[PDB]
């Protein structure tokens, strides 16, 4: 109201922002699943 | 974007009706669009009568999710 | 950050025995912990005056007479 | 987007190091010569000199910078700020973020010693 | 080492006044997996008096300390020390602690007592 | 906790009816995406601006913001 | 000595003779189980960790199918997948439909296990449905909600093996199978609330912490737990200004994955009776007051009083800093008296043994050592209460292996078995020359235990004399590459303080003080200050000791601040602060700062950097932390100790007595916490506690 | 007053200290009864002596040096 | 009526507004912060107020305190909370309860005692 | 719900899960097309005597 | 529109074909309590104020001195 | 439109603090504390809704 | 079915034509990742100019709209930032993604 402009302010919050990250699964949720390489593009084995 | 990531697969229904909700979709955004632009250059009936038909186009949202502006139907599975 | 400059402290306690604790650095969101009435806050003095109260968080009391210039005080 | 705005400057990084101080120094005098059209553009209260003693002020917070390549970044930057404050883009509101002290004296009890910010344990 | 700091667009307040931590998660005692236990977190310690206070109003948690929320993954130990010192933080790391191993056998549960039998095992 | 995705990148781009919009979406393999993008379709429309509206005089550069269909939900975000 | 086999393509090599289960986790695969812990006995009751192993027409239980050489497994067969889905599906059938309202919700072992493998959907669709089993009161820390036990036998195995309550067990045949007490007996033991972190799925849960909050909205902070000897490893889980709970975050050597019941339970005491503001005393009645008025208060005071040495005592307590006792010595040696003494009594003097040489008061032989033990010895202590996880390391020890105990001092009711030698200072002697110079003069790796309690004794030098010259004498008990003098310390403060150097003189003892200083020191009766002193108490919450104050300050507890920590075994840790001191509480060493400069002192660091940098200058073994160094001045140190209480002291003939009086209120959060207050009516002696 | 000193464990050029610490503490006890020591040790430490005089004033010395007796010199010198 | 203000000064409100509910006076939880906790706390803004049209929406631990008990042959009682003129899954999910103490056993979700008979 | 996934009894969730049956990013380097140019492939391999055949790779690895 | 009834309120809106005289008992959903119906205050003294519903999260000590 | 807590039939108020409208709320307009009752059950002491940061997904 | 299934022709044939553009600019292309119909080459920064010239220009490619590009920060790298440009040939109806790197100082040249 003084200065009769905006003012530009360090950070302050009425409510802190919680996330919720913490506490995400501790198992491994999915595999490693399979490949969709063709059998022309992948090393030989020998023999 | 999800569902490629996820790899599964939707039901035939399920892909049927995000065809069709995502051409009443269309036509809103189409209808808003040109009667927006028509506007802007000067012809105030088809903003109007295009709003009319919004209107009738958002009964049917209304309907199928629960909010008529903002609708979080389709979902990623 | 933002400060508490109007206090001396952090803990004050009144005249009349109220303790006040202030929360938090300064700024919007904090309070101070003061009750204050203006009389007059409309005037040209106290819109000045209540907006330096109220900028750290004493809650600001206004005794108002119409209801239409208050606005600029919300 | 063909023909740029105008007081734009295709960004370019040098590998000497006088090359960059040659062109902090024509960048010091574009400032410098755009003072008082900071003070009648953006309809401040106090004078022209202390716009160019921020201008001066602001360049002697990164005099001894050692990498050149920070120092590119830095000039990049600085000049991004000219051609935005020298156009109108930036409001008076931006423009004095700039000066956050100069305007208003913040109140009472600054702390200084430790007893002063221990009583409101740093506020 | 080169100092980003300046180039971030960070505040001077948070590289001189806020000490971070890098560390490891530590499996919980709770539940038996192990996988939040891999990824080395980058948490900053909190401020006396801008952590959190309870509102006169509803009892909301509010919050001057605008970290508190931010939290970091990195693969290594040592990208994490690179990347705190490199963008000029002062840390402390705290080592992790795994199990040691132990040999079991399910036949170690009903060897032959010559004397006292000095337990009872159920199953 | 949500559901989790594994780990990849995608760029899946459909046609709205303001034009091609797709999503690129980095998926960490957590519950939470690790970077999400949109490719705004009127972000290079009025990004193409200038090089259309040199040269017409000042209506003309209005019926061409209608073209275009500057919702600017898109443009910026 | 090692052998060599492959998992899932992968070759690994793992000491002989171990469980597949433990070379799956070498190797990285990840096997499910449920009835399966590191530090608890093998079982096969789950039936989760099936896994396809060449050379076995049936997929074998890999926790207790033991390691061969030339062995080929398979976690990703078909008939792996097929059987996890199976054994999932089976143990969902009768398990009831209490996920919104079970306290682990997030946190389930069944639940993230029932996603990653088991079925999609359910069948069990009777009208008879599930089975449904009666709840079981067992105690007040304890909540019990029987119907969604999986029957892994872990509380079982536990409360058998580690915690020596054989009060657990299994009463019945099929489904009518109960996991309780058979009689509703409540169930003691020390540590009684860690089978709630134990059970996989909530039938065992925490009952302050019942329905509270909820481990998506918690955030965990690693810090080091006070009111304990061994200063434990906890996990505080915080909304963000009150503290919920804590909880054992692993480290082999202080805990082992195990914590106190008291360090768990006094949460509740962090949060009921604080200090949030500064009181001074009117005459018979308390006002609080504004930070200026009470520290100008004690500097008025002092310049009334004026003690111009040796007149200002400053007495610590059970629980504070290291860096806070950096301030307050700082403080009265630059205010010209070291009348600087700890709370216990005898208290006053120098505390019987050397402050010189660190091996003196510490557990020097490590707290991984007493593992390796062959035949041990304690002396005026009960390490069933005090270092509860040190019973469970002695009990753990002692069922593995053949360990020969015998104990000096009160009947004590250990969990492992003692031999009785007497209750006298000629009791000890006698039975050091007749029996135990032979054990543990031929026993390899031996130790002996000795309490602080009776540190705290009058006759205190009589026990150190005949300790040290048998440890001097006998070359097995003292060598090069183990020590096996070995004492334990009641607060996680008194090995922080004699680091620092926290005792008083023998000048110091003879004089009565005009100022008395309060830091924490809870249990000063009313007779130890004097009635004409100005005493002043800065503390966390209200107790006994904030009663007798003309001036109270508040601190920071140890959730609030960040801290070092020292323990028995002399490790240096620090606390993570995991909120806020609340209302208008500060720091304790920031408060002794500003009121030093109040008075004639201005202390040489004003920052935090400055305190460790102040701290490594006391010794720098302080900054090391989390380290364990040995000691090349054990021979010098036993013989340092012996020559000082060698004919000063005679031993009187008055018996040995517990330290303790109760388990439970012992210092100024335990004493304020209604949990302790009604766990410890109900953890005496009643008919629902005797074994009968 | 107090007087305290500070060596490393391992035998990186604290030596001559550590072998004065195990001759001469039981004669330094009796040459000052009022003064208490502290000793104490961290592997990486340098040798290092503080000692404390009234009113929190102290003074500190090191001890790089291979000789018993100049330990006891720059002890010596060091009380004064 | 009287509560004291932080400052010595009484304020007045009326006695159907200290009261919980009008079921309940008391407080049904260690945190449930009683009524004139309230009115003492911030009464700067119940200045010039109605006090009547406020909610005050009938606590339901007296409500489900005067519901009869439930008798059960069996050894299990079996719960759903649904009604069933109602077309769908409403209510809570099912759960079944041990009756076997002496005593009545509440549901978790309704409350609702069952008793072995 | 559709038949083979409604089943009461003959399907199993693994058998018909496709989320655990991802593919991954087959990521070539340089080096490894060399190997696909020099050693073969599955489909055609160039590669004789494979006990040489492996250290006829490793020198391309 | 505040000071329409509930039941009916979905009805003017053309929620549901059969009016709130005119369903069933079935229908009507049993209460043990008494109906009020506020409208709306806005502006009006009676206007919904917010406070906590729960007391302060970290107790002070209140204060007894002790004889020595 | 507007929030409501419902209640039972014979009046018991449904909110068994289960924290899952807490847990997915898109721009954290929910807040509840929750503690176990005299009789036992499990009630949310403080149950909130933020109205102008609620977006009526 | 797989959804994956039915991509698994055009993946193989999207694998041949990326080891044809590695063997065209062997100086330029430092690998490729194929993941399923979606091709992407990794490519230096001071090798972007000349590869993107060719993506527009050689007729096999033709990729001459611009799509969308951006950037991803992975801080565990030492250069930490990558940037990704999204290519269509409106022609062949392909897409293309070209992958580079950039720490928080040092540039990537511009394709405008
Ligand atoms: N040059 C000056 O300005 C001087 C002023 N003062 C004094 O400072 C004070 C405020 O100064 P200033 O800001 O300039 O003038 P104001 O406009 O503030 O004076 C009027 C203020 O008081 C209120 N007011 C006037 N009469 C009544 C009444 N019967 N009942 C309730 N409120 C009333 C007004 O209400 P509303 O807002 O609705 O109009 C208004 O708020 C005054 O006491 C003045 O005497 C001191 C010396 C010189
Ligand atoms: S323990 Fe069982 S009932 Fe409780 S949340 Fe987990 S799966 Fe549900
Ligand atoms: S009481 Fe708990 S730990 Fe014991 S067997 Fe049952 S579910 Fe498992
Ligand atoms: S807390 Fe929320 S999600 Fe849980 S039962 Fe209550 S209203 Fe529903
Ligand atoms: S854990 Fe191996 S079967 Fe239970
Ligand atoms: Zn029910």
């Amino acid at each position: 109201e003084e200065k009769r402009r905006v003012v530009y302010e360090p950070l302050e919050l009425t409510q802190a922002f919680r996330n919720f990250s913490a506490g995400s699964t501790a198992w491994e949720p999915v595999g490693p699943g399979r490949d969709d390489r063709p059998d022309s593009f992948k090393l030989p084995t020998p023999k | 974007a999800v569902e490629k990531l996820l790899n599964v697969e939707v039901p035939l229904r399920g892909k049927y009706i995000r065809t069709m909700f995502g051409e009443i979709t269309r036509v809103l955004n189409h209808l808003m669009s040109v009667c927006s632009h028509a506007m802007d250059v000067g012809a105030l009936t088809p903003f109007l009568w295009g709003f009319e038909e919004r209107e009738k186009l958002m009964e049917f949202y209304e309907r199928v999710s629960g909010a008529r502006l903002h609708a979080a139907y389709v979902r990623p599975g | 950050m933002n400060s508490f400059e109007n206090l001396a402290q952090d803990v004050n306690i009144t005249r009349s025995g109220k303790t006040l604790i202030a929360k938090g650095t300064g700024g919007r969101s904090s309070r101070t912990g003061y009750t204050a009435t203006v009389f007059g806050a409309n005037g040209f003095l106290g819109s000045y005056l209540t907006a330096k109260l109220a900028k750290h968080g004493t809650t600001v009391v206004v005794p108002y007479r119409e209801e239409m210039a208050k606005r600029h005080l919300k | 987007a063909i023909i740029a705005t105008a007081f734009a400057e295709t960004v370019k990084f040098s590998g000497s190091k006088q090359e960059l101080q040659k062109r902090t120094l024509a960048l010091y005098r574009q400032f410098l010569r755009g003072a008082p059209t900071f003070a009648d553009l953006y309809e401040v209260q106090f004078s022209i000199p202390t716009i160019r003693t921020k201008i001066r002020q602001e360049f002697e917070r990164h005099r001894f910078v050692d990498d050149l390549s920070i120092q590119n970044v830095l000039y990049a930057k600085g000049h991004m700020e000219y051609q935005e404050c020298i156009n109108f883009w930036k409001q008076q509101a931006q423009f004095l973020k700039y000066f956050p002290e100069e305007d208003d004296i913040q109140g009472r009890h600054q702390p200084s010693n430790f007893v002063d910010k221990f009583l409101k344990n740093r506020a | 080492v080169p100092a980003h700091e300046i180039v971030s667009g960070a505040p001077a307040e948070l590289s001189r006044n806020r000490v971070v931590r890098i560390y490891q998660q530590a499996k919980p005692a709770t539940q038996s997996g192990e996988y939040g236990t891999f990824a080395w977190r980058l948490d900053w310690d909190i401020v006396d008096v801008a952590n959190r206070w309870e509102n006169d109003l509803i009892g909301w948690q509010s919050s001057g300390d605008y970290m508190q929320a931010t939290q970091m993954k990195f693969t290594s130990k040592e990208s994490a020390i690179k990347f705190a010192n490199k963008q000029g933080w002062d840390f402390y790391i705290q080592e992790p602690h795994h199990r040691k191993f132990r040999v079991k056998q399910y036949a170690n549960n009903f060897v032959h007592s010559y004397g006292k039998l000095k337990h009872i095992r159920t199953k | 906790k949500g559901y989790s995705v594994p780990p990849g990148e995608t760029y899946t781009a459909i046609e709205a009816p303001k034009g091609e919009m797709g999503v690129y979406v980095v998926s960490d393999g957590s519950e939470r995406p690790y970077k999400c993008k949109i490719r705004a379709p009127g972000f290079a429309h009025l990004g193409a601006f200038d090089h259309i509206a040199r040269g017409h005089f000042l209506p003309d550069a209005v019926a061409i913001i209608g073209t275009m269909d500057l919702v600017f939900g898109e443009v910026d975000r | 000595a090692e052998i060599e086999l492959t998992i899932d393509g992968h070759k690994v090599s793992i000491e002989a003779g171990s469980a597949l289960i433990q070379a799956c986790e070498k190797a990285g695969v990840t096997v499910p189980r449920y009835c399966y812990h590191d530090k608890l006995a093998i079982a096969g009751n789950c039936r989760m960790c099936l896994v396809d192993v060449e050379r076995a027409p049936k997929p074998v239980a890999s926790c207790a199918y033991p390691v061969a050489p030339g062995m080929v497994v398979r976690t990703d067969t078909e008939r792996v997948k097929q059987a996890r889905e199976n054994v999932m599906e089976m143990m969902l059938q009768n398990h009831p439909l209490d996920c919104p309202v079970c306290d682990q919700g997030g946190e389930c072992d069944l639940q993230d296990q029932s996603m990653r493998y088991g079925r999609d959907r359910g069948r069990f669709t009777e009208i008879t449905g599930k089975r449904s089993t009666e709840d079981k009161n067992i105690g007040p820390l304890v909540k019990t909600s029987m119907n969604r036990c999986i029957h892994c036998t872990r509380c079982v195995r536990f409360a058998n093996d580690i915690a020596g309550a054989p009060e657990l067990g299994s009463s019945g045949r099929g489904n009518d199978m109960q996991i309780g007490t058979y009689l509703e007996k409540n169930l003691n033991t020390e540590l009684s609330g860690n089978v709630i972190d134990l059970c996989p799925v909530g039938a065992l849960t925490n009952k302050p912490y019942a329905f509270r909050a909820r481990p998506w909205e918690l955030k965990k902070t690693e810090s080091i737990d006070v009111m304990d000897a061994v200063g434990s490893n906890i996990r505080i889980d915080s909304k963000g200004v009150e503290v919920m709970r804590v909880i054992p975050r692993v480290h082999e050597d202080v805990n082992e994955e195990w914590i106190n019941d008291k360090s768990r339970f006094a949460c509740d005491g962090l949060k009921t009776q604080r200090l949030t503001t500064p009181l001074i005393r009117v005459g018979d009645k308390f006002v609080n007051a504004t930070w200026d008025d009470a520290l100008s208060t004690i500097a008025k005071a002092y310049q009334q009083k004026a003690p111009k040495g040796d007149e200002f005592k400053a007495v610590a307590g059970a629980l504070v800093e290291v860096e806070s006792m950096v301030a307050l010595k700082d403080m009265t040696n630059a205010l010209g008296s070291e009348n600087t003494t700890t709370d216990t009594p005898n208290g006053n003097s120098a505390p019987a043994h050397g402050i010189t040489f660190r091996s003196n008061y510490l557990f020097n032989s490590s707290i991984a050592g007493i593992e390796d033990a062959d035949a041990i010895l304690l002396v005026g202590t009960n390490p069933r209460r005090e270092a509860a996880v040190m019973n469970a390391r002695i009990r753990k020890a002692w069922l593995r292996q053949e360990l020969e105990i015998a104990s000096v001092g009160p009947t004590l009711d250990a969990t492992f078995d003692v031999a009785e030698l007497g209750n006298t200072h000629a009791d000890l002697e006698k039975a050091l020359s007749g029996e135990f110079g032979e054990v543990l003069k031929n026993a390899k790796n031996p130790l002996i235990i000795v309490g602080s309690g009776i540190t705290d004794r009058e006759d205190a030098g009589a026990f150190f004399n005949t300790i040290g010259k048998f440890v001097e004498s006998t070359p097995s008990v003292l060598n090069e590459n183990w020590n096996g003098y070995n004492v334990l310390q009641r607060s996680a403060s008194r090995a922080g303080a004699y680091d620092i150097g926290f005792t008083p003189s023998d000048e110091a003892s003879k004089t009565t003080p005009k100022m008395v200083w309060l830091l924490g020191a809870d249990e000063v009766a009313a007779s130890d200050i004097p009635a004409d002193a100005f005493v002043v108490y800065q503390g966390h919450n209200g107790d006994v000791g904030a009663q007798f104050a003309d001036v109270v300050l508040p601190g920071a507890a140890y959730t609030e601040k960040a801290g070092t920590y020292v323990n028995t075994e002399g490790r240096s840790q620090i606390s993570r602060a995991a909120t806020g001191p609340p209302g208008g509480a500060r720091e304790d060493w920031k408060i002794l700062r500003a009121v030093s400069e109040y008075l004639g002192v201005a202390l040489p660091y004003e920052d935090a950097y400055e305190v460790r940098d102040r701290l490594a200058e006391i010794s720098p073994s302080l900054v090391r932390y989390d380290l364990v160094e040995p000691t090349v001045f054990g021979d010098v140190a036993v013989q340092h100790s012996l020559v000082g209480p060698n004919g000063s002291v005679t031993p009187s003939s008055a018996p040995l007595t517990e330290t303790i009086e109760n388990f439970y209120m012992t210092d100024s959060i335990s004493r304020s916490s209604p949990t302790m207050a009604k766990s410890s009516i109900a953890f005496n002696k009643d008919n629902k506690k005797n074994q009968a | 007053r107090e007087i305290r000193f500070h060596l490393c464990q391992n035998g990186s050029s604290s030596a001559p200290l550590r072998q004065f610490v195990k001759n001469q503490i039981g004669a330094f006890q009796k040459a000052n009864p009022s003064t208490k020591v502290l000793v104490r040790e961290a592997n990486g430490v340098k040798p290092i002596v503080f000692a404390r005089f009234d009113h929190g004033h102290e003074s500190k010395i090191g001890l790089d040096v291979s000789s018993e007796k100049e330990v006891a010199e720059r002890v010596k010198s060091l009380i004064e | 009526k009287s509560i004291i203000s932080y400052n010595g000064n009484t304020i007045e409100i009326p006695e159907e507004y200290t009261k919980q509910a009008p079921n309940r006076d008391s407080t049904w939880a260690p945190a449930q912060a009683s009524k004139t906790e309230i009115y003492k706390n911030n009464m700067v803004r119940f200045e010039q107020k109605d006090l009547s049209k406020q909610p005050m929406p009938y606590a339901g631990i007296e409500l489900i305190a005067q519901q009869p008990v439930r008798f059960v042959h069996g050894n299990t009682a079996v719960c759903d909370g649904a009604n069933h003129n109602g077309p769908g899954a409403q209510g809570h999910p099912k759960i079944f309860i041990n009756v076997d103490a002496p005593g009545s056993h509440a549901c978790q979700y309704c409350g609702t005692r069952y008793e072995k008979e | 719900s559709s038949y083979p996934t409604n089943d009461i009894a003959e399907n199993p969730y693994w058998k018909r899960d496709h989320r655990r049956a991802y593919p991954q990013t087959a990521f070539f380097d340089q080096k490894t097309v060399t190997g696909l140019l020099e050693l073969g492939s599955e489909a055609t391999p160039r590669i004789a005597d494979g006990e040489a055949g492996t250290k006829a790779l490793a020198n391309i690895a | 529109m505040s000071q329409v009834e509930p039941g009916w309120h979905f009805w003017l809106g053309y929620g549901v074909d059969t009016a709130p005289c005119n369903t069933p008992k079935e229908k009507l959903p049993i209460r043990a309590y008494p109906y009020k119906f506020q409208p709306n205050y806005t502006g009006t003294p009676g206007a919904f104020v917010t406070y906590n519903t729960l007391k302060p999260k970290i107790s002070a000590w209140e204060p007894v001195t002790k004889q020595r | 439109g507007e929030h409501a807590l419902r209640r039972y039939p014979s009046g018991e108020e449904r909110c068994i603090a289960c924290k899952l409208c807490e847990a997915i709320c898109p721009a954290l307009a929910i807040t509840i504390d929750a503690e176990e009752r005299i009789d036992g059950s499990r009630r949310t002491t403080k149950y909130d809704i933020d109205m102008t940061k609620c977006i009526y997904c | 079915v797989n959804p994956a299934d039915r991509y698994l022709q055009h993946v193989s044939d999207l694998h041949q034509y990326a080891k044809y553009i590695m063997a065209a600019l062997p100086k330029y292309i430092q690998g490729f990742s194929v993941w399923k119909d979606e091709l992407t080459l990794h490519v230096a920064p001071s090798a972007v100019i000349p590869v993107t010239t060719f993506l527009r220009d050689n007729t096999s490619t033709q990729y001459k709209s611009i799509i969308d590009i951006t950037a991803v920060d992975y801080p565990s790298r030492e250069n930490r930032f990558e940037v990704v440009y999204n290519f269509l040939s409106v022609r062949h109806n392909s897409r293309i993604r070209l992958k580079t790197y950039a720490t928080e100082v040092t540039p990537v040249p511009s394709i405008t």
